[PDB]
This record gives structure tokens, C-alpha cells and sequence, in this order.
């Protein structure tokens, strides 16, 4: 529950989560790092980080294929200012992030940010399905994942299915079942609440 | 739809120099209800105090309830 | 040019004992004036010094430059020492001339408002004479609270500069001058932080204020969050009014106020805005379970200000409360709602809060918050879960709390309890399989390549 | 202050209407303002025409800037004539005079006019 | 025929004369607040309700007496109005905060009806005045509601009127006809004898806090946050006259002499605490 080191290392998480509007794809991939980091911090203790959260789906309507346009979350969708946002490259395939990305580059190659930014985006789409898995639990499930379904469906929209390649699709089409799914389950399971049951005193 | 309520939340506890628990009955029966002081001395504290008797607690404000506070602890250097 | 600013000083000197004492009074006043141009001179050469001296020889020539007891003094050549004050670059010229002389005496006061209106009648100097607006800020109470004059304190009783009324006037012309000439954005938005405490009182009449703030204010954003504080000033002092204020407040509060830097503010507006009396309990319901939702993917340093108002509003009307427990009645719909899992009426994105389906919603969003990575957060949760002990949560206790403040409360803890480790750690930190040993990889491993 | 303006009409005030009145910027209330609230504000200048007719400098020019921007307010609703037709009869009052108050001027102008000649002998004196 | 009429501010009420104008029997035996004295129409009993939901009734004599009583604690939630019946001795209504309308009558220790039906809170409520107005009763809430019940048949509202914002202020008309729902800056007088509104009259920025009637059941009285009080016809409804006063006004009545009810004076309760009394002599 406390530890004078370990979740103040959280609470640096949370700083650089909740902060941090990417102005950059070494932005980008150290805020994956760090959610995948607080992945591993908040397994099989499910508590829950409104930061990693936001962050997600902020870099999910980001990589911007369309435009974010309206109606999607709680969350502040926020610029990407260099048009950090991924293009008609629909062949450049998936791949792993690596710790070469926190290095910044200006001069950088419009295929290595295309390549770049579908790993980002695969990454993201694995990260958005291990939390939904030690997620399901928690029964806000669906106040705090009806955003993803709809930034899900709004990348599944064809004018950003025109820009992803098919394993994008597929992986996209993957997660949005499985929240579907889980939003049925947590759905169905859903009860009204009665906290003070008080036992009355002598 | 916009009324001020400024003074609505009186009616609660309230702590003092030797008691922390206080509520509201009357600005003398609260002098009387702090230990070691009486009816009479009471109402001398507050005709000194110029505080208005018609008044309850929870209705008066820091620098007042200070005064209050401050007169209670001397007794003599403000006259008797 | 030290021995210039000993032969000046020097000269202020003998031109304030001949004053003081007193065909050739044509000459006996071309020195004064060669004078003025020689402190021109000197005030854009020390400085400060040749201000102390202009100061002085203006109150020489209020004293006695003048065949009547009234101390008249220039009000051209101290609008010709405004503009070469405003107009020179010297940061430091500027603030001893705002400290040592205007944030003391009313008379400089009111002669710099004046100098100003004529100034800017006639944008590095904006920003100078911006900053000096800015460095303005206390404002006098009444006529007799104004009790200190440079020169002549007037035996009129009906003067102007005797009259508190006049002064706020001369400020405000001042004040409408520059923002008639127009502000820049951020100088707007400075304006609009200080507006309520030291700007808004400034003026005899606001209602220009109250234009010019619903304008920024029905322009949507961290500017109307900012405007806001004008609003209710305006509320409480002149009490005019906008149509539908509950219903544009809960269009105003979104996603980014939580992590906006003036929450703080708007926080205790929204307190006192919901302490009011005449509400009802749809309304307030409303904007709890809005700021739930929002809470959902709120800054930690946000929750610990928000929850214990919900404690307060809890308190404050205990109708919203079927919200924190609400008992199904009848066994016909327990068997319904067994049957099939309850679904939210509360309408998120509805238009006005009084119709807003808030009430027979569940706080669902606490109960879910309660399991935070924060312990002081799960417990600032389990403060709603418990009980309703405690009469009041003052929020100054909760208000200024930061990312900052968490960190240096952990670095403020003891420099180390004797803390505890995990056993049996594997050697596959890094390993990408890990086959042989049964143990589930490090997912970060599994979408990380480590070569 | 245009919505200030439009507050103080719509519920008939006149010491909102005397803060407004006090103070380029009526411009921009008046283009500010809305139309059914300029005829109510034509109708009680009016009030104002006839109850205190000093001096003008500033009101006159209100009614000709209320004209320019909501002039055509009240042809899009034209019966209410009688707030304009109340004016009408102001102006004709407010013009009597004026078959001989140029008539005034030039016999006492030259009187004025003598002075600052047996001032112009004096100074010089 | 007194010199009697009662305030509320906080916690306490105040008796006070119509003659000399003065304050003339404070009374602080509520416990949290009291949010409505009202004076049964015979003239010597007072009735109130505080913050914590209990009412008091008691009993005054002409100068400082505070005889209690009764009280009643049922409602477990604040009672924001009660009112005496107009026509008989015995019995009131009360609306609380909560959703509950009642009927008491002051022999028992239960009350005699109960309506529900209004959803926000309920705030305001009273008799129906008319001789063929025999057992009727109006109550406005929060929930942009009025309705109005029957006393024989303790089902739902005979009539029920919704409007587009929280209803302030409730009154009917002396005749016996008509009902004015005062919610937000703008008021509408309904029809009651055939259910229908009649017309909607706003002549205000900030909502009306309170309504009355004048001379002679003649003219009605608007006061507004705006701290505009206003007097309309009862014929014709249009802007008869107005003020304005230096706070947004709470509460106002004008109260009269006596014999044909003509009118003594104002006294409005405004929001900064002062009951300012405007008189008018013949």
C-alpha cells in the first residue's frame, strides 16, 4: 500500500504521464515506456492510473491519421505540432520499440517516422489489450473504456483504415472484440451502489 | 438561484483554548461551558467584549472570537 | 560624469533654497528651464539619483514658482519625465520610481494616472507602462483613508485629488486608455488574473468590465476560466446578471481544467458557486457526477482537492445521497437488475444540468478510484467510503497541492524506514523467452527488443 | 457596455441607463445592442427630450448612433409609430424659437462684439 | 385587526408592530433555523420551520410571550413552508425539502394527508383561496413543477403545470380563477378554472425572488435578485411601476391597516440582512 521509494517512483510516473503534451516521437516512445512500466507496477495490485489512461488514447487520436475530430473522451486530446502523425505508408510494417528512439531526431527520414509510428502504434495496441485483460475488474470498466472503443472505431473508420497497413487492422479489429466483449461482461455485472450498510451501535 | 450563504454553516463544533468540542447554544452559555468560568464573569467578558448578547456562536467572526480569546486569557490588564 | 551629478545635485540645492527664499526674473526662470533639460539629460544618463533630484525641484516648483498659496506644480514637464520614464529602458529607473515615489504618495499617484492618459492618448512601452499598471495594485478605502500627500494637501475639501472618487476615476481613464489602444494576448491574460483584486476595484463603474469580460467569457476556454472570477465580482459588487450562469458552468467545467494551472481558483469559485443556497438537488447531483466522470482521468493532485467538496456537498444536502447508497426497493425490479446488469441514465454530454439524468446515477467512479496507486488518494476515497463524522473539510488543506508537494511530502518522510525488498528475483530481467524456467516474461521484454 | 445596455432596458432601469449615459465606445454599445431594446430606449429619450432639454452634446449624438445601428429595427416592426410619432413632436417645440433665435444672436453678437473692442482699447491703455 | 406581523432571518423570527415599526418579540427557540413564521389569521399563535426539519407552533400575546405549543419532527428533512388554512381554525399544509407535501390538523400528533408527485425540491405552497375553493392546495418545486391536489381524493395533482425553470414563487389569485408561478426572471399567470396558461410576463434579469398581491386583490408585486421590486396590473398585467433597492432582495410584502385593507407600507428582506419599511400615510 506504501513505500517510501517504490510508489514515489509511481508518483514520477505520474508527473511525467499526466504531463508531458508529446512535442516529439522520443516523447511518444518514452511516455510507451513509462506506461508499460506503470504496467508492470500496477499488476496483480489493480489500482488504477487516470494518467496512463489519458496518455493512451491521447497518443492513439495523436497519431492522428484523419483528425481527431469530435466526440471522443474525457481525455485532453491535445496537437501533434511537427505533424507528428502517421501517413499513406501502409507498407512499412510493424516493429519493436527500441531505446535508440529516446534520442531525438530533426533530420529524420519520413520511412523511419512511418515505421516508427506503426510500431508505436502496435505497441500502443498491445498495451490498450494487457490493460483491458488486468483491467476487466473495477467496475468503472466501461466509463473508463468507451473512449477506447471509440477512438478504436474511429481509426477503423476507412479514411484512417486507408492509411493503416492490414496488421494494424487486425490488431485494431482484435482489441476492439475483445473491449467489446469485456464491455459486456462489465455490463452485465454492473450493480447500483449501497455503501454505508452501517451496523448500528449499542 | 444565486443566494449567498456566507453565515448558513454555523451550527458545529468549535474549539477553544481548553475545550475542543463546542456547538451553539447561546455566546454566554458557551463562556459558561468552557471550564473554570461562570454565569456573571461571563457576561462581564462580553459587555466588555462589545459583542452582542442577542447573538449566538457560530455567528462571529475571527478577529471577534480572538478578542474573545484574548480577553479570556488576561483578565486584569484590561481593567476588572 | 560623477562630478556633473555633484555639480547637479549641488545645483538642485541652491534652486530649492532660492525658492525656498524667493528684468531679471526673465533669467532667474531661463535657469529653470535650462535646468529642465539639463535633469532630462541627467535622467537619460546616476539615474535614480537624478530622479530623487527631479522629484525634489517639483515640489521646489509647486512650492514656490506661483504668487498664490497654491502649490501648483507642471503638469507638462512631469507628463515630459512620465514619457522619458516609461520610455527608457532602465528596469531598475522604473521600479524605484514605482516604489519610492508612486507606491507612496497620492498626488504622484494621480498626476502619473493623468501623465498616462495623456501618454497613451498620444509596445515596449506598452509592456513598460503595463508593468507599472500591474505594480499598481492596493486601492485606498475612503477619503480619509487616502491621508498622504507629496505637496499641498488642499484645504478645498471638495478637491479632486481630495476626493477618493476622482482618483479611481483618473485610474480608470487610464485603464480605459490602454485597453482602448488594445492589449496583448498575454497582457490580457495577466489582467484577467489580477482583474478582481487590485483592477476590477479600481473603477468607479465596472459595467465596461462586465462587456469586455462576458465577451472573453462567452469566448470559451482557460479564458473564460479566467474571465469567470470577473463575473462573480461583478455578481457580488454591481449585481448584474447572465441569462442561464449554472447552465454556462457546466458547459465551462471539461476535460482540461483538472490539469489546468488556475484549477485552484476555479476550484474555489466552483465552492462557493455551489455553497450557495437555492440549488437544487438535480443540478448539484448533475455537476457531481460530471466531475466524477472527469475524475476518471483526473491528476492525482486534482482528486485530493475534489473529494472532500464532494464530502461537503454530500453534507450540505443529503437528497444526493441515494447517489452513495441508493437501496432497490421491490423484489420485481431486484430480479430485473439481477437479470440484467443496471445501465448508467446518467446523460454525459447533455446540454443543461437540471435535466441532466445525474439523479438515480451510483458513484461508481469513487468506488473504482478508491483502488488508486496513490495511498493517500485510496484513502482521500475511503474518507467517502466510511462515514459522515466529521462536520466540515475546509479545502485550504486541499487547494496548492502539486506533483511538487507529493514529491517533497515522500522527500519530507524520513530518510529511509527500513524498507522492505522483493525475494526470489529471477535472472530473466531482460531475457526475452525465458522457456525453461516456466515464469511468464516481462511483457516489457515481450514488446521491447533488447539487442 | 453594450450588454449593460441591454440589461438596464430589458428591465426598465435608470440608474443603469444614468451609468451608460455618463460616458467612440457609444458606438460600439449601440452596434452592440439589439433592436426591440432601441425602441424602448427611442421612447424614453424621448422622456428625456422633453423633461431636461440642456445641453445635447452627448445624447443627441445617441439617438443619431441608435439610428445608425437599429434605425431599421422599427421598420421590421412597424407599430410601434408611436414611439417615433412622440418624438415627432418634440422636434417642432424644440424649433419655435428658431424663427427668431438667429435673430437673437446678430444684434447681441455685434454687442459682444463692442466689448472686445473697448477691451481691445484698454489693454493696450 | 392587529399590529401584528412576523420576519425570519437565520435562526430566529421577529414579531413586529405595524405601528411604532419596530422589532416587537424576538423568538429563538428554533434549533437550527426557521424558515417561515407565519401567524394564524386570528392573530395570537405563530408556526415555523427550521433547518433541521422540525416545525414549531406557539403561542404570543401582545407584548413578549413565547408560549410553545407544539412542534413536529416527522418530516426527518428540512420543511422549507408552512401556511394555516385560510378558512378554518385547525388545519395547515407544509412543504419539505424533500419531495413531501402535508396536511396537519392541530388536534392529533400525525398529519391528516400527505401528497407526493414533485420530484426537485419543493419550496413553496398554499390554500386556495375561494369560498367554492373549499379543500385545494398549490405547491411549486425545483422541478420546474406546480401542482395542485384535492384534499378528498389524497391520489396525485389535480393539475400540474411545467415550466423551463426552477419555480420561485407560488400565489393564486383572491377570486379564485387564476394562479401567477414566478420561475426565474419571468412569470406566468395560469388558468385554473380551465387549466391553461394564461400569459408569461418577464420584466427582470435575475429571477423573482418573491410576489404579492395589492390594494384591493388589484396589483400585483414582483421582487428580483436584481434587487427590483415591480407592480404590474391585474387586468392589463403591464409595467405599472418599480424601485430598486441597494441588494438583491429576499422577501416583500406590503401590509395594510385594517378594515378595507388599505395599504400602511413595504418592508422587503434583502439579501445583505436589512428590512428596509417604505410607508405611505393617509
Amino acid at each position: 500500500h506504501f513505500h517510501q521509494v517504490c510508489t514515489p517512483a509511481m508518483l514520477a510516473i505520474a508527473r511525467y504521464l499526466g504531463q508531458k503534451v508529446p512535442a516529439a516521437l522520443s516523447d511518444f516512445a518514452v511516455g510507451i515506456y513509462l506506461s508499460i512500466l506503470a504496467l508492470q507496477y500496477q499488476d496483480f495490485a489493480k489500482r488504477y492510473v487516470p494518467e496512463m489512461m489519458n496518455f493512451l488514447l491521447n497518443t492513439l487520436c495523436a497519431l492522428a491519421p484523419e483528425r481527431a475530430k469530435s466526440k471522443l473522451g474525457n481525455f485532453p486530446v491535445h496537437e501533434p505540432p511537427a505533424g507528428i502523425r502517421i501517413k499513406d505508408a501502409t507498407n512499412t510494417p510493424i516493429r519493436q520499440l527500441n531505446c535508440g528512439d529516446c534520442l531525438r531526431k530533426d533530420e529524420l527520414s519520413p520511412a523511419e517516422t512511418s515505421s516508427l509510428q506503426i510500431a508505436i502504434l502496435s505497441t500502443a495496441t498491445a498495451i490498450l489489450k494487457s490493460a483491458a485483460d488486468t483491467w476487466h475488474k473495477l467496475p468503472a470498466f466501461i466509463e473508463s473504456f468507451q473512449p477506447a472503443l471509440s477512438v478504436a472505431q474511429h481509426l477503423l473508420t476507412k479514411p484512417n483504415a486507408s492509411h493503416l497497413p492490414s496488421s494494424l487492422t487486425s490488431k485494431l479489429n482484435d482489441l476492439a472484440s475483445h473491449l467489446s466483449r469485456l464491455l459486456q461482461l462489465s455490463r452485465l455485472s454492473r450493480r447500483p451502489l449501497e455503501l454505508h450498510h452501517h451496523r448500528p451501535l449499542a | 438561484s444565486l443566494v449567498s450563504g456566507e453565515k448558513t454553516n454555523f451550527n458545529h463544533i468549535l474549539r477553544l483554548l481548553n475545550t475542543n468540542v463546542d456547538g451553539k447554544q447561546k455566546v454566554v452559555y458557551a463562556l459558561t461551558q468552557i471550564k473554570g468560568v461562570g454565569r456573571r464573569y461571563s457576561n462581564l467578558v462580553c459587555k466588555k467584549a462589545d459583542v452582542d448578547l442577542k447573538k449566538r456562536a457560530g455567528e462571529l467572526t475571527s478577529e471577534e472570537l480572538e478578542r474573545l480569546v484574548t480577553i479570556i486569557q488576561n483578565p486584569l490588564a484590561y481593567k476588572i | 560624469p560623477k562630478w556633473s551629478l555633484a555639480a547637479a545635485e549641488a545645483l538642485c540645492r541652491v534652486f530649492v533654497r532660492l525658492l525656498a527664499a524667493g528684468t531679471i526674473i526673465n533669467w532667474l526662470r531661463d535657469r529653470l528651464s535650462d535646468y529642465d533639460g539639463v535633469l532630462l539629460s541627467m535622467l537619460q544618463s546616476l539615474a535614480v539619483h537624478a530622479l530623487v533630484l527631479a522629484m525634489a525641484v517639483l515640489k521646489a516648483q509647486a512650492q514656490h514658482l506661483t504668487d498664490r498659496e497654491e502649490a501648483i506644480f507642471p503638469r507638462s514637464f512631469f507628463l515630459e519625465i512620465i514619457a522619458v520614464v516609461l520610455e527608457s529602458p532602465i528596469e531598475h529607473l522604473r521600479g524605484h520610481f514605482s516604489e519610492n515615489f508612486v507606491k507612496k504618495y497620492d498626488d504622484i499617484r494621480f498626476y502619473t494616472f493623468e501623465a498616462i492618459k495623456h501618454f497613451l492618448t498620444e509596445e515596449d512601452v506598452r509592456n513598460n507602462v503595463f508593468n507599472l499598471l500591474l505594480s499598481i495594485e492596493d486601492v485606498p478605502e475612503s477619503n480619509d483613508s487616502l491621508e498622504n500627500f507629496f505637496i499641498e494637501r488642499p484645504p478645498k475639501k471638495k478637491h479632486p485629488l481630495l476626493s477618493l472618487s476622482q482618483h479611481k476615476k483618473q485610474a480608470q481613464e487610464a485603464w480605459l486608455a490602454f485597453m482602448h489602444l488594445g492589449l496583448s494576448k498575454e497582457q490580457r491574460k495577466k489582467v484577467l488574473e489580477v482583474m478582481s483584486a487590485s483592477i476590477a476595484p479600481w473603477f468607479t463603474k465596472p459595467e465596461m468590465l462586465m462587456d469586455f469580460l462576458t465577451d472573453c467569457y462567452n469566448s470559451g476556454g482557460s479564458v473564460s476560466l479566467l474571465a469567470l472570477s470577473g463575473v462573480f465580482y461583478l455578481i457580488q459588487e454591481r449585481n448584474l446578471d447572465y441569462p442561464e450562469f449554472y447552465t454556462k458552468l457546466y458547459s465551462l467545467l471539461d476535460a482540461d481544467i483538472l490539469h489546468s494551472k488556475y484549477r485552484s481558483r476555479f476550484f474555489r469559485l466552483l465552492d462557493t458557486f455551489l455553497a450557495s443556497t437555492h440549488l437544487p438537488a438535480v443540478l448539484v447531483a448533475s455537476f457531481i457526477k460530471r466531475l466524477a466522470r472527469l475524475a476518471l482521468n483526473a491528476p492525482p493532485s486534482a482528486i485530493v482537492v475534489i473529494v472532500p467538496w464532494f464530502y461537503n456537498l454530500f453534507k450540505k444536502h443529503p437528497l444526493t445521497t441515494f447517489m452513495m447508497h441508493r437501496v432497490p426497493r421491490t423484489k420485481e425490479e431486484r430480479e430485473k437488475l439481477e437479470k440484467d446488469g443496471l445501465d448508467d441514465p446518467f446523460l454525459p454530454n447533455e446540454t443543461d444540468p437540471m435535466e441532466t439524468r445525474a439523479i438515480d446515477s451510483c458513484l461508481w467512479e469513487i468506488v473504482q478510484l478508491q483502488s488508486h496507486y496513490h495511498p493517500n488518494v485510496a484513502t482521500i476515497c475511503k474518507i467517502i467510503s466510511e462515514q459522515f463524522t466529521k462536520q466540515a473539510y475546509n479545502l485550504e488543506d486541499f487547494l496548492d497541492h502539486s506533483y511538487g508537494s507529493l514529491l517533497e511530502a515522500e522527500m519530507t518522510k524520513e530518510v529511509k524506514k527500513p524498507p522492505v525488498i522483493e525475494f526470489m528475483i529471477p535472472k530473466h530481467i531482460f531475457t526475452k523467452a525465458a522457456p525453461e524456467e516456466e515464469k511468464k516474461d516481462s511483457l516489457l521484454v515481450s514488446l521491447w527488443d533488447f539487442g | 457596455l453594450g450588454t449593460v445596455l441591454n440589461q438596464a432596458l430589458r428591465t426598465d432601469d435608470s440608474d443603469l441607463l444614468e451609468s451608460c449615459l455618463q460616458t467612440l465606445i457609444i458606438q460600439n454599445t449601440i452596434n452592440r445592442m439589439d433592436s426591440s431594446l432601441a425602441g424602448t430606449l427611442l421612447s424614453k429619450l424621448a422622456a428625456r427630450m422633453h423633461r431636461r432639454p440642456g445641453r445635447a452634446f452627448g445624447l443627441m449624438r445617441w439617438i443619431q448612433w441608435t439610428l445608425v445601428a437599429h434605425g431599421g429595427a422599427l421598420v421590421t416592426q412597424p407599430d410601434l409609430i408611436n414611439r417615433l410619432t412622440e418624438l415627432s413632436r418634440v422636434l417642432e417645440e424644440r424649433s419655435r424659437g428658431l424663427s427668431s433665435l438667429l435673430a437673437l444672436k446678430g444684434k447681441l453678437d455685434m454687442l459682444d462684439a463692442q466689448l472686445k473692442y473697448r477691451k481691445a482699447l484698454k489693454m493696450a491703455g | 385587526t392587529n399590529d401584528l406581523f412576523a420576519v425570519t432571518a437565520g435562526p430566529r423570527v421577529e414579531i413586529f408592530s405595524i405601528r411604532k415599526r419596530e422589532p416587537l418579540k424576538t423568538i429563538g427557540r428554533f434549533d437550527s433555523e426557521a424558515h417561515c413564521g407565519e401567524i394564524r389569521p386570528d392573530g395570537r399563535v405563530l408556526v415555523a420551520g427550521e433547518d433541521t426539519g422540525r416545525m414549531q407552533v406557539f403561542d404570543v400575546g401582545q407584548g413578549t410571550r413565547a408560549v410553545i405549543l407544539k412542534t413536529w419532527h416527522i418530516h426527518k428533512q428540512p420543511v422549507w413552508v408552512t401556511k394555516w388554512s385560510p378558512t378554518e381554525l385547525t388545519t395547515l399544509m407544509s412543504c419539505s425539502d424533500d419531495k413531501t407535501v402535508r396536511l396537519w390538523d392541530l388536534p392529533s400528533n400525525d398529519p391528516t394527508r400527505l401528497f407526493t408527485g414533485h420530484t426537485d425540491y419543493v419550496r413553496c405552497g398554499a390554500f386556495m383561496p375561494g369560498s367554492a375553493n373549499s379543500n385545494l392546495l398549490v405547491s411549486g418545486s425545483y422541478d420546474e413543477t406546480v401542482r395542485v391536489w384535492d384534499a378528498r381524493a389524497p391520489g396525485g395533482a389535480v393539475m400540474t403545470f411545467k415550466h423551463a425553470d426552477p419555480i420561485e414563487d407560488v400565489l393564486p389569485l383572491p377570486s379564485g380563477t387564476t394562479l401567477l408561478a414566478a420561475s426565474g426572471n419571468a412569470i406566468s399567470v395560469l388558468d385554473l378554472v380551465a387549466a391553461k396558461p394564461l400569459r408569461l410576463i418577464t420584466n427582470h434579469q435575475k429571477t423573482v425572488t418573491s410576489l404579492s398581491l395589492a390594494s384591493q386583490g388589484r396589483r400585483v408585486v414582483s421582487g428580483s435578485l436584481d434587487g427590483h421590486v415591480k407592480v404590474f396590473e391585474t387586468t392589463s398585467w403591464n409595467v405599472v411601476a418599480g424601485a430598486k433597492y441597494p441588494s438583491p432582495i429576499l422577501s416583500l410584502s406590503v401590509i395594510t391597516a385594517g378594515a378595507s385593507h388599505d395599504d400602511r407600507h413595504l418592508a422587503v428582506g434583502m439579501q445583505s440582512g436589512v428590512l428596509s419599511i417604505r410607508t405611505r400615510l393617509s
